[PDB]
């Protein structure tokens, strides 16, 4: 829903795209697009930007279609605006101070979901966040794992 | 034996076989070149080794040996020996 | 190449004799040098072969004068500038090398009238255009010229070229009286 | 190492076991680290590492060598199995197929390695009893790359043989730890797989049974993905995908996908393979679009977050799904790349047949390609236009426009097969870009090099095709303008790409630079000037390498290629951004041709700043990136520089303020700010500097060799033996000998050919070889006699190492020029020169060794590789393919005529190989099958072409431009073969007259068109039944006929119907038995025949209304072989005289006597023409 | 040249041939 752009959040965007597109194609590719968020200052992390780049440029073709560059910039900053509200809900998981949220209580989460999934791949999960074994289960790794893109 | 007159080339002249008993008192002999070189390498043995030799070329060979890998351990000397 | 500096190092053992100041010789072709470190801690050095190699460059004789006959053959030597402040050379080896400011170097080779010899064959002046007159007429003083001594024919036309006024002179000292023949 | 040998020569001395029961096993034991012994002496002259063009050496010694001593440890295994400990020689053993790691990147094999694998089965069959021994993982992992290479590689050489299923059961044997692809296949690896199992072996038994075709049936979905296999390549396409969408809901999707149509790709079908694709596509964006889609956070999340926690079970298992399926879907898109691509030929096709009637295309091979004057193979720029951006945009903007209706909705159908062509054209380099980025994005950068490879020859083969268009005199719709700026596009994005291909590689050092950083701020692959020269493209610098899988060559052509387009499509600063990193990683080594146009390109983008009101130099992106940093970004430390090219340091806002139009409103805002804000270095001063300091370590002579090599363009030539000193012997002939081709046909030509030959007596080494070729038998005879079968003299070895590698590459290449252009007054001198120039072909065809040497095996058998993976031609001015093909067969025909066939034969088999595989010709390559046929009828092996007839006949063997090399043929079919040494009182000879007799004039050969190559046929069948009837001896009779009576109305019975394939005419030319006399059998041939021969004199009699002295020379050498073979059927009739006098005025018209095979025709009519006619 | 030239090369590789001659030599003493 916060794929929505007003004409200054398309100038930063297009600004960061000016440098690259600079004797007239219309497109950044790919490539252009990671140096693109890369010289923004707020780098990119690499796991975001490689899947990123495959989901913008969902065929795969490098060249960026202006429409999906805007639709993914503007999913750039509903990664600051959205998944700040998933990132402060999954932090009042953050009660108990060190990281993590407990198995059991993402189990409980997991079972009370609205696009539910099986446990047994919820356990492998639960690794998958505690992979450090405290009993407990990581809140950053859970939300940047869902919604870095 | 190389041999070039009989039957094998090289011909092993039918003599004999299976020289465990000779070699395996051979084998003390080579480890007693081994520790008189450790020996020598240690002190300052000399003239006990030189006569215990006497004549027995292939023996000293074995103590000519021991030194030369002790040597090919420690120096270039080794490719003097 | 103070890896292969040994050598040289070991020509006071090699001859068996006394001590640096018996320098007189230097050989070091087929061995792909590029440039010598400053040989200006050494002594007397007369002659030198580094030819058969790569060198570019002299940063390495500041001093060195003493040499009477160089050897420099066959490499991609560029380099004659403060060579003038050296000038005790007699015969230059310098075939196959690269040599092109030519006015420059009859600047430094005006203060390089020791030379008697020197080979020029393969080096870009061979393989030039007015070439031989011209350093005949820069270099008088030149014997061997590419080692080939010069003869009356090339100095003839080298007077008839260079000079218009020496060659009107010529024309006109001894008569030129009428003009139409 | 002096005591071993003395004692190692010993070893073998012993049994080749009695000894092995007369001696004490110490002497084993202590021999077991003497196969340490025996090992490492010999790798000090081997250097036994597993990847290189020469492994170690040349291949002679080395397959000797490498086989001899493994050998060595197979006698030494029984010795150990007596000890029955075999520590260090299992060690040793290792080393063995250490040896055989670079035999299986190649796939070669020789007939004692195969002994050696042959008693390695029961041999390693022992070693499971020891394989429990585990505590090395490094080598389990090498065991298993050991296993998973070899056990194929021998099976699939024994797929060819055909005795496959008996060494499967042999493999069975060691299938307690097997399963071919157990590294993703077995799961378990030991296993167990008893449902898995009836899919996993289901790729191996069909795989094994596919000589049988065995097939599958259907499913349901998302099972496991090697469920698909059986299904995907085993039987028909419309249930076999179908099957996969339903697989939807699990990865390796397309994997499977893939298979079908690389079947699909075979089998001539690639209409209905994208008809197909579209439903994929369907599901696929539709995937795309779904896959992508305490108290507050047990709220939250449950209903924001863990919706998208599917989504990450989706993103994730996209992903992971992406990571098989990024060459995948690169394979999907190449191949689906190659069915737009050869769907828009045969749409080119169309245009022919739409276009044209009976009046086809045809040019002579003299003409060049501009690609020479390119920036790699001239390095230089030709004063041509500039593709401008003024030219680009505007042109660009109705090409959008183009594109746009095409997305939105002679010309319509032959300028339509270009746009629904571009239907194909726009996804060609759009999939073959996503081919591109998604192998590039995984690491996949092999198959990125190919779909590079696959764009490059698809641009190169529509370049000339337009070429052949503009040529062949039609309204070419395309503008050059038009086509070549579309190319633009994967150009200057391909190489910023390949450039990124390039760094990855670097960085897990499978690239690994030559030079040190220099003057520059990264070392490089090419390096500086410092190690370079006036060289040329002859390169003997080590060739690339194997594990180098990279071809930087074409990569370094493709790079300047967009860049050269570049600056005529003068993306200024993106232009130069490209220009100065290649002139980075170049180290200006390359700064001969680079430069010279970069510096000119700087002054043109310095000025082009002032232009467009250009701030304060400083503010320049460089210059500003550089004014935080403070280090000056030069032309030699761009390479890198992460300008911060911001998003909020304004660009041109006064164009966004107002930005009606997002996209081109902004864009010349996005241009403007980048064109007052300069992202790329332009000192020109600095730039010049740095070309005169790298010119400076260039030597003196430099400026003139390319200064010269710059003037090799159209006009006058005088001196250019300036340069052949040089002490290169190679690049003095090859300079020379391309000043004289201008100059051969500029009437220089005996002058200028005694000039090459005075270099190529400089190339054997001695002069005028000439005579020194007649000294041929001083270099390595041989003969055999009646004691064996020995073999014979042969002079390839000894040419082959020094002659052979380029002494045939150029120089053969002049003699068979030689031959052609300059002896045509002597012929001996001719043929002197032929068999001098085939002796060089057979060198480097004596190269390759898994295969016999003698005339005999040669004329029955071909191959399909020579080398370790690399054939050595590759550049023009090393040698010109279509100048070589055509000297080549120029010299073929007059040796064929001289009947030096036994050579001939593996030069043809070599002829027609690289044609169909390289060149990629079908017309090329099957005249050149049928040329095959006519020498085995001059010999007698009536029967082999008989053979291989049926074959040709089906389009079995047949080669074709589509990326199987094949296209799809019919059945695992058996037919008889009569056989040479079979009696006529056998039956299936007698039986095979009816069969060749019925197969006259192929139906596809009749399908070809070219009604020339269709009159070929008719030669064929007149010369085959005239010499299978020659090598009878007989006179004239009415027996002939009798028998012929009876077969006149059993060959009578037509042919006509049974729709249903019919050849109705059987002729009985079995059924009246042996008793065929001696007159009989010779005229039955002859009057068989006869019924094609009447047709060719009637088919030219309709011709003959134009006199035979202007009946074409390529009609009248069809009307030379008609009256000759005539007169062969009418001499056995003893009808002699006929054939006399009709060549007596053809002597006169030899004095009176575009297109290639026209004027091929028209100059067969000199002495050679008179040759024939005189016999 | 000619002939000359290249006899003045030879005798120009032969007197390179006695310097190394007179190297050895000067070794010697």
């Amino acid at each position: 829903m916060a794929d929505q752009l007003t004409e200054e959040q398309i100038a930063e965007f297009k600004e960061a795209f000016s440098l690259f597109d600079k004797d007239g194609d219309g497109t950044i590719t790919t490539k252009e697009l990671g140096t693109v968020m890369r010289s923004l200052g707020q780098n990119p992390t690499e796991a975001e930007l490689q899947d990123m780049i495959n989901e913008v440029d969902a065929d795969g073709n490098g060249t960026i279609d202006f429409p999906e560059f805007l639709t993914m910039m503007a999913r750039k900053m509903k990664d600051t605006d959205s998944e700040e509200e998933i990132r402060e809900a999954f932090r009042v998981f953050d009660k108990d101070g060190n990281g993590y949220i407990s198995a059991a209580e993402l189990r409980h989460v997991m079972t009370n979901l609205g696009e539910k999934l099986t446990d047994e791949e919820v356990d492998e999960m639960i690794r998958e966040a505690d992979i450090d074994g405290d009993g407990q289960v990581n809140y950053e790794e859970f939300v940047q794992m869902m919604t870095a893109k | 034996v190389k041999d070039s007159q009989d039957v094998d080339g090289d011909t092993y002249k039918p003599i004999a076989s299976n020289s465990y008993t000779m070699d395996l008192h051979l084998e003390l002999i080579q480890a007693q070149h081994r520790i008189a070189v450790v020996l020598l390498d240690q002190l300052e043995t000399e003239l006990t080794v030189m006569k215990k030799i006497k004549k027995n070329k292939l023996s000293k060979a074995i103590y000519l040996m021991q030194k030369a890998l002790l040597l090919f351990e420690k120096d270039a000397v080794c490719e003097t020996s | 190449l103070p890896s292969s500096l040994k050598a040289v190092e070991d020509q006071l053992k090699i001859c068996g004799h006394k001590r640096d100041i018996d320098v007189l010789e230097l050989f070091l072709s087929k061995k792909e040098l590029t440039e010598v470190i400053d040989l200006s801690r050494f002594k007397k050095l007369r002659y030198l072969w580094l030819h058969h190699n790569k060198l570019h460059g002299i940063s390495f004789l500041t001093r060195n004068y003493c040499l009477t006959e160089l050897y420099l053959n066959n490499n991609a030597i560029f380099e004659i500038e403060g060579l003038h402040n050296l000038p005790s050379l007699n015969i230059l080896l310098l075939h196959h090398n690269e040599l092109t400011n030519i006015d420059a170097t009859m600047k430094e080779l005006k203060g390089m009238q020791n030379l008697r010899s020197l080979s020029l064959y393969q080096n870009p002046l061979s393989q030039y255009n007015l070439y031989r007159l011209y350093i005949i007429f820069h270099l008088p003083g030149l014997e061997l010229l590419d080692r080939k001594q010069i003869t009356e024919k090339e100095r003839r036309y080298m007077i008839t070229i260079f000079d218009h006024k020496k060659a009107h002179v010529i024309q006109s000292v001894a008569f030129g009286k009428r003009v139409d023949a | 190492y002096e005591m071993a040998k003395k004692v190692f020569s010993p070893v073998w001395d012993y049994f080749v076991s009695n000894i092995l029961a007369d001696t004490s096993s110490i002497l084993l034991y202590l021999f077991l680290r003497n196969i340490f012994v025996m090992s490492d002496i010999k790798i000090k002259e081997e250097n036994l590492f597993c990847d290189n063009i020469k492994g170690n050496e040349i291949f002679p010694a080395q397959q000797v060598a490498r086989l001899v001593e493994c050998e060595n440890v197979l006698v030494a295994l029984e010795l150990s199995n007596f000890l029955n400990d075999a520590n260090f020689a299992l060690q040793a053993v290792t080393q063995c197929y250490g040896l055989l790691a670079p035999i299986i990147y190649h796939n070669i094999v020789l007939v004692p390695v195969i002994q050696i694998l042959i008693k390695c089965i029961v041999v390693l069959q022992g070693i499971p009893s020891i394989i429990h021994s585990k505590k090395n993982i490094s080598s389990f992992e090498s065991i298993q790359h050991m296993i998973a290479c070899c056990i194929f590689y021998m099976t699939k050489i024994l797929r060819s043989w055909k005795e496959y299923d008996l060494a499967i059961m042999l493999i069975n044997y060691g299938k307690k730890m097997l399963d071919i692809t157990s590294g993703c296949r077995s799961l378990f690896g030991i296993l167990l797989p008893e449902k898995i199992n009836e899919q996993l072996a289901l790729l191996e038994t069909h795989l094994l049974k596919t000589t049988k075709q065995i097939n599958s049936a259907e499913l349901s979905g998302s099972e496991d993905p090697i469920f698909l296999y059986p299904i995907v390549l085993n039987w028909t396409v419309k249930g076999a995908m179908k099957e996969v969408m339903k697989f939807k809901q699990r990865p390796r999707f397309l994997e499977f996908f893939t298979q079908i149509m690389l079947k699909c790709m075979n089998d001539e079908k690639f209409h209905l393979m994208v008809e197909i694709s579209a439903p994929v596509y369907d599901f696929l964006k539709r995937r795309n679009e779904s896959l992508i889609g305490r108290k507050m956070a047990y709220r939250s999340l449950s209903d924001n977050l863990n919706p998208l926690i599917l989504t990450y079970v989706r993103r994730k298992r996209f992903h992971q799904i992406l990571l098989e399926e990024l060459p995948w879907r690169a394979q999907m898109n190449l191949y689906l790349a190659n069915a737009h691509f050869h769907l828009f030929l045969q749409k080119l096709t169309e245009r022919t047949k739409e276009r044209l009637g009976s009046s086809y295309s045809s040019v002579s091979f003299r003409s060049c390609d501009p690609n020479l004057f390119s920036l790699f193979h001239s390095g230089t720029v030709l004063p041509t236009a500039k593709l401008t951006v003024d030219s680009y945009n505007a042109m660009m903007d109705a090409l959008t426009v183009s594109k746009k209706k095409k997305h939105n909705q002679n010309v319509r159908e032959k300028d339509r097969t270009l746009v629904w062509g571009l239907d194909h054209f726009m996804k060609i380099f759009l999939c073959c870009r996503r081919a591109m980025v998604l192998a590039y994005r995984g690491g996949y950068w092999t198959l990125l090099q190919n779909c590079c490879r696959v764009f490059w020859n698809f641009s190169r083969e529509l370049q000339i095709l337009l070429k052949q268009t503009v040529a062949s005199c039609k309204t070419f719709p395309v503008s050059q303008d038009n086509f070549l700026c579309i190319c633009v596009l994967p150009f200057y994005l391909g190489a910023e790409l390949l450039i990124d291909m390039l760094i990855k590689l670097q960085s897990t050092n499978s690239i690994k630079p030559f030079e040190e950083r220099g003057e520059f701020s990264i070392p490089s692959c090419y390096g500086n000037i410092k190690s370079d020269n006036g060289g040329s493209s002859l390169i003997f610098e080590h060739p690339l390498d194997d594990v180098n899988v990279v071809d930087l060559r074409w990569i370094h052509d493709f790079v300047l290629k967009s860049l050269e387009v570049l600056y005529q499509v003068e993306k200024w600063e993106t232009l130069v951004s490209l220009a100065i990193q290649f002139n980075i990683i170049s180290h200006e080594r390359y700064t001969e041709q680079v430069t010279p146009l970069l510096v000119y390109a700087q002054r043109q983008l310095v000025q082009r700043i002032k232009e467009l009101n250009g701030p304060e130099l400083s503010r320049q992106a460089c210059a500003r990136y550089e004014a935080e940093n403070g280090e000056k970004i030069t032309c030699r430390n761009f390479i890198g520089k992460r300008l911060k090219i911001d998003s909020s340091t304004p660009k041109n806002l006064a164009e966004l303020q107002g930005s009606s139009e997002p996209l081109k409103t902004l864009i010349t805002s996005e241009q403007r700010l980048a064109k007052q804000l300069v992202s790329v270095p332009l000192d020109v001063n600095d730039t010049l500097r740095c070309f005169r300091e790298t010119l400076e370590k260039s030597k003196y002579h430099n400026r003139s060799v390319r200064h010269s090599r710059k003037l090799l363009s159209l006009f006058l030539a005088q001196t250019q033996d300036v340069l052949q000193t040089s002490n290169q012997r190679s690049l003095k002939v090859q300079s020379l000998h391309s000043l004289g081709s201008l100059l051969l046909f500029a009437d220089k030509k005996r002058a200028a050919f005694k000039c090459w030959s005075q270099a190529l007596d400089d190339i054997f080494r001695k002069p005028d070889v000439l005579h020194n070729w007649k000294e041929f038998g001083t270099s390595l005879p041989g003969a055999p006699s009646s004691s064996s079968p020995p073999g014979f003299k042969d002079y390839s070895e000894e040419f082959l190492s020094k002659f052979g590698i380029w002494g045939c590459l150029q120089a053969a290449m002049i003699t068979a020029k030689i031959a052609q252009f300059i002896k045509t007054a002597n012929v001996k001198k001719r043929i002197n020169c032929c068999i001098l120039s085939a002796l060089l072909f057979q060198s480097l065809l004596r190269t390759t060794l898994p295969h016999p040497k003698a005339e005999r095996n040669y004329a029955q058998y071909e191959i399909t590789q020579l080398l370790p993976g690399i054939e050595l031609f590759s550049d023009k001015f090393r040698a010109d393919i279509c100048s070589v093909i055509a000297s080549l067969y120029y010299v073929i025909r007059e040796l064929h005529y001289a009947k030096y066939n036994l050579i001939v034969l593996p030069l043809l088999a070599l002829y027609q190989y690289f044609v169909s595989v390289i060149c990629q010709d079908i017309v090329r390559n099957l005249e050149a099958r049928i040329l095959k046929i006519e020498i085995l009828i001059d010999l007698g092996f009536f029967s082999e072409a008989f053979y291989e007839l049926f074959q040709i006949y089906h389009g079995k063997n047949m080669p074709c431009a589509i990326p199987a090399g094949y296209k799809a043929t019919m059945k695992v079919k058996i037919t008889q073969s009569f056989d040479s040494g079979k009696p006529l009182t056998h039956k299936d000879n007698m039986q095979a007259l009816e069969e060749l007799i019925n197969r006259g004039l192929p139906h596809i050969l009749v399908n070809l068109g070219y009604q020339h190559l269709l009159n070929k046929f008719n030669f064929a069948k007149s010369h085959f039944f005239i010499s299978l009837a020659a090598t009878i001896n007989c006179i004239p009779d009415p027996s002939p006929k009798i028998m012929y009576y009876q077969f006149i109305t059993e060959r009578s019975k037509p042919t006509p119907q049974n729709l249903k394939d019919n050849e109705n005419s059987h002729g009985q030319f079995l059924r009246l038995r042996d008793d065929y006399n001696l007159n009989t059998i010779k005229s039955i041939l002859l009057m068989e025949a006869e019924e094609k021969v009447n047709s060719l004199l009637s088919e030219t009699e309709h011709q003959c209304h134009r006199p035979l002295y202007l009946s074409s020379v390529l009609e009248l050498e069809i009307m030379v072989e008609a009256r000759l073979h005539l007169a062969a059927i009418a001499l056995q009739r003893y009808r002699p005289a006929y054939s006399t006098a009709i060549l007596y005025s053809t002597l006169k018209l030899l004095q009176d006597s575009l297109d290639p095979i026209s004027l091929n025709s028209r100059e067969y009519f000199n002495i050679h023409l008179w040759l024939r006619c005189r016999l | 040249r000619a002939q000359e030239e290249m006899q003045h090369w030879l005798e120009l590789d032969q007197s390179r041939e006695r310097r190394l001659r007179a190297r050895q030599e000067a070794n010697r003493t």
